[PDB]
């Protein structure tokens, strides 16, 4: 074997609706022990329930969701679809589609999953500033231990697309993780202790995007 | 509903165990893994039986009202997140609190709080930040203090929780709020926080 | 009042759903005389209805795509949602929500329309706008109708907006035919009509904003020429 | 479905009809306009009847086959497109095929123009987009005399289907989006365009030559 390809939009405004799609490999049989499900999770918190399809057109959900929520497949279109009303910001979450199977009389397996997605949600209230320097052009740190850029002004929703490490050098240049700076408005950058001073020997000039307002931006001094 | 503890630890190939609630009617209650929100994995069918194509370093036991993931031989994946959950009723799930764990017995990590000063160019971004860097604490802990000599302050909320690392040497940041008008108002801020009982000063300049 | 709008995302992968929403203003969910519908506008040509709700809380849609279409309105919001299941490139259109009005006994018209929203189906994805100012440059001034603008290139999809001087100077503006590049990217050179001779005593500033991102920018352009 | 003619033609301040002529079994009827692709504008609220928008020059009229719109005082807006809307076959709604109206014998006018080399941000990227704002012309048609150094048709061509303007008169602005080899080979750009008759001129020097 089974697979569960998962697909949907990446990002949306607050107050909008959400919808998402999932398609299996292996059978669509209406009968069998098999059933289908969905899950979500805000980053910084636990995984949580939404809804399922059992054997036959049997379906249900937590009553706490009920009026916001609806769910239908089209297996003639090979697809499962979940639909939700009016995102409050905390509905911003990871999402996943999944599979169920039958054991005993009304007791069941809960065991297999697609790749999942970030349903990004934010206010549209955002601006067009550049990235800006931290570089030794002013005496922040010595040439032997600096990073040159990767700060974007300020805004209401995080994040700037900050990243470090993930090459073969998994140790010694290990990360300093970041997610917020409430500097009158929200704001991001991060640094590692590597030598730099300029783009002259390696790509130490650091250029970046602000994900709630997609526009990658560049700035250099050396 | 369920409940789970925040974290537990021992070294690789040692034994340790993780608590959960449960029910006798809902004895189809089961343990799970998920690593940093990616691609979950089920461990047990009901509370005690490992399914085919799942390995055997561990047991949830037949523990009914309290599902109980013990481990015989710990491995590096045993500080992914781990969850406890069950079938509800009438087409509904039931799901638990998670636990990030740690495999303490690894080398460890100490004591790498550090301050990088701003640059004069940073003021273009409406900032002159304390680049108050946080890595290498074991387990990861900090407590609030801060200073800026005799100045008043507007510090923000800039401290992250402890978080995942490329070499497991646990890390965070606390990049203090400093805007360009705040910088002109207050200037001489410092990275005063208790990184596993250690701290740094290096009061800033542009 | 009345006002109406079709808020949603700009583009979609072929086999996915479309899902989009619309809002009431200046009226009641109970009006016997008036109700709500959805519509779409084929590229550069024809027009095509889809579906309705009315105050009686009954529902209707065209046969000819039935299983592919859906409507409901969540009374906890009192906002109206349109859904379409599994697209094709030829679904690319301006979708429109609108308020129905009826003489009754099955006698209706549409009384108001929103601005619409454009929707594009593709296997591709978005590319950010690239920008620079337009004015009479170092080698020109003597234009036969003088103009100033925020020039934008290599964008996709289309939605972007422009004005001058704090976003207020907007004399003699319009949308020219949009440029296409063979990569699938697009470009523009839309302008405010403004005199070139005034700059020693009266001079001007660009304002522009994208929409798939709200990339709002202003740029002063006050001395750009150096010749006739 | 509801058939309509593709267009009809009468001249300025004259009068004409459009009608919708298919399965018009539905017999209370409405009519609508779209112009320059903006949000559609109503005309007829029931088959003989209209509100505050255009309360004199248009008129609504009854026939079983020809669901009929009749129009007088024809002016520069009447290059638009027009549509019928009967009520449908019960619980149902319809549109006509549209009619892109074509008022003839109007003024138209050859262009007025702004024409410029690119700002340095593209020269820093080794691309050389000279632009002509082919603008302010009538009728909504083009014939080109911009042959100077191949300027009419290269790289990012919107020497293509025009659009209306807020000054009413049409525009068709277009690029020469080549590399810096533009200045090494093309040195004049005389933006002559014809609109059933006449021309107007603008050019510039190359940027780097
Ligand atoms: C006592 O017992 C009574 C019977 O003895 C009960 O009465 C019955 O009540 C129900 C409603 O609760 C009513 O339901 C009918 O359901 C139909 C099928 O769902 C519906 O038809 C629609 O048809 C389209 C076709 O494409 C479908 O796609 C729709 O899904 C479908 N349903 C819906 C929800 O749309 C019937 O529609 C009625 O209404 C229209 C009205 O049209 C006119 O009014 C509009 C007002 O806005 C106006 O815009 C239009 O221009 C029209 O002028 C009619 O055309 C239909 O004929 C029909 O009247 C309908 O909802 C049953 O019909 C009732 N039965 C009878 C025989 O009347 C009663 O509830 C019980 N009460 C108690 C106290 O127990």
């Amino acid at each position: 074997q089974v697979t569960l390809m998962e697909s949907g939009p990446a990002l949306v405004k607050v107050t909008q609706t959400l919808a998402v799609t999932c398609t299996f490999s292996g059978f669509s049989i209406r009968d069998s022990g098999k059933g289908v499900a969905w899950i979500r999770q805000p980053p910084g918190g636990a995984l949580e329930w939404l809804t399922s399809i059992y054997w036959d057109d049997t379906k249900y959900h937590d009553t706490s969701l009920k009026p916001r929520l609806t769910i239908f497949r089209d297996t003639s279109q090979t697809q499962v679809i979940l639909i939700l009303t009016n995102m409050a910001p905390l509905d911003t979450a990871t999402y996943y589609c999944g599979r169920i199977n039958n054991g005993g009389g009304w007791k069941d397996h809960i065991d297999f999953w697609g790749p999942g997605l970030l349903v990004t949600v934010s206010s549209a209230s955002t601006k067009g500033p550049s990235v800006f320097p931290l570089a030794p052009s002013s005496r922040s740190t010595s040439e032997s231990t600096a990073a040159l850029g990767c700060l974007v002004k300020d805004y209401f929703p995080e994040p700037v697309t900050v990243s470090w490490n993930s090459g073969s050098l998994t140790s010694g240049v290990h990360t300093f993780p970041a997610v917020l700076q409430s500097s009158g408005l929200y704001s991001l950058s991060s640094v590692v202790t590597v030598p730099s001073s300029s783009l002259g020997t390696q790509t130490y000039v650091c250029n970046v995007n602000h994900k709630p307002s997609n526009t990658k931006v560049d700035k250099r001094v050396e | 509903a369920l409940t789970q503890p925040p974290s537990v630890s021992k070294s690789l190939e040692q034994s340790v165990t993780i608590s959960c609630t449960g029910t006798t009617t809902g004895n189809s209650v089961s343990w799970y893994q998920c690593h940093s929100g990616t691609a979950p994995r089920l461990l047990i069918y009901d509370v005690n039986k490992r399914p085919s194509g799942v390995s055997d370093r561990f047991s949830g036991s037949k523990s009914h009202n309290t599902a109980s993931l013990t481990i015989f031989g710990l491995q590096a994946e045993d500080e992914a997140d781990y969850y406890c959950g069950s079938y509800g009723s009438g087409g509904s799930l039931l799901f638990g609190g998670g636990t990030r764990l740690t495999v303490l017995g690894q080398p460890k990590a100490s004591p790498t709080v550090t301050l990088f000063p701003p640059s004069s160019e940073e003021l273009q971004a409406n900032k002159a930040t304390l680049v108050c860097l946080i890595s290498d604490f074991y387990p990861g802990v900090v407590k609030v203090a801060w200073k800026a000599d005799g100045s008043a302050v507007n510090a923000g909320v800039e401290t992250t929780t402890p978080s995942k690392q490329s070499n497991n040497k646990y890390a965070a940041s606390s990049y203090l709020s400093l805007t360009s008008d705040q910088w002109k108002s207050h200037k001489s801020y410092s990275c005063q926080v208790t990184h596993e009982g250690s701290t740094v000063e290096k009061t800033v300049a542009p």
